[PDB]
């Protein structure tokens, strides 16, 4: 039939959308990961990190989640706790919006919150702290190094990208968070489909570690508004030797590009899409491009961003 | 003004 035994199994399948107001003769396609269980991107690994911990005996029946997240990888593990019978803490500091916050108490998950001078630091000590207490009861997934992560994106978003453009895209465009889109895509086309593609992985010019890693250069981070991308290091589960280029984009340009999606498109997109659609078009007006199908990844939904600068 | 990890 068609019938999912839980919510976690009806990810994916998310469609391809051809902008009209950018790039070139419609050579910029956007995919659109808003459309699953908890509307976000990260609905894949949460599905598959939780998946796969089960299969190796990592996660099992009485067994907790615990994990650090202040993204919409809280609210994926959050969905599939529920979907799967798990109890879940999530730990983040107090600095949340209190939007995300409901959302996350509508989900039934015990939500411990660090101080905000802390950040993110705070927040992953804490949950470091609470699964010591208990290693026969606790579990954290860890996003950023968790080999399902890009995984999932090998045998999902990486082939419906595949299927959808019957094998014609020729550039991949996504921002980095964890890095496991780009990494699951490039691995899925370059390795399993055998095209050659050119992989452009985003990031903010505010944070670009990326680009200051490749080019040997000092290592800077720093704060910026395209939430979801700019984790300010290089995470594992980014594999920089299926990165092709390198794409920079202010958080300023990134919201008016996410303003523009849904005025001009009719997307509801996030800020992160706004930051990867950006990139794309400085691309796709390149004559080296104009030949070239361009797949851009939208992350998330506007109705997240609500109480943003988005709106 | 998201930083080190957040989020992600």
């Amino acid at each position: 039939m068609a019938i999912y035994a839980d919510n976690s199994y009806s990810i994916g399948n998310t469609p391809l959308v051809r902008l009209k107001h950018f790039g070139h003769n419609g050579n910029v396609v956007v995919k659109i990961e808003g459309r699953n269980p908890s509307y976000s991107v990260k609905c894949r690994i949460g599905a598959n990190m939780v998946w796969q911990a089960e299969k190796d005996g990592t996660l099992t029946k009485g067994k907790e989640i615990v994990d650090a997240t202040s993204g919409n990888t809280g609210i994926a593990l959050a969905y599939v706790a529920a979907a799967r019978g798990y109890k879940i803490t999530l730990t983040m500091p107090e600095t949340m919006s209190l939007e995300r916050k409901r959302l996350l108490c509508g989900l039934g998950v015990n939500l411990v919150l660090t101080e905000g001078a802390k950040g993110m630091k705070g927040a992953i000590a804490k949950a470091e702290e609470i699964v010591a207490s208990d290693p026969s009861r606790y579990v954290m997934l860890k996003q950023f190094e968790n080999p399902a992560n890009p995984q999932i994106h090998r045998e999902t978003t990486g082939p419906e990208i595949w299927k959808d453009t019957d094998g014609k895209v020729d550039v991949v465009v996504a921002g980095v968070g964890t890095g496991g889109s780009i990494t699951g895509i490039s691995r899925a086309i370059k390795l399993d489909f055998g095209k050659q593609i050119t992989s452009v992985a985003v990031e903010p010019v505010e944070s670009p570690v990326i680009s200051q890693t490749l080019a040997g250069e000092e290592v800077k981070p720093g704060p910026h508004k395209i939430q979801g991308i700019g984790a300010g290091f290089i995470p594992k589960n980014l594999d920089l030797s299926i990165i092709d280029r390198v794409e920079t984009v202010d958080s300023d340009t990134a919201l008016a590009t996410a303003r523009r999606l849904m005025a001009e498109e009719g997307i509801l997109a996030g800020i992160s899409s706004g930051a990867a659609v950006a990139a794309a078009d400085r691309l796709a007006k390149l004559p080296e491009f104009a030949d070239k199908l361009i797949v851009v990844i939208l992350p998330s939904a506007s109705e997240r961003y609500l109480s943003t600068a988005l709106f | 003004t998201f930083e080190y990890g957040d989020g992600i």
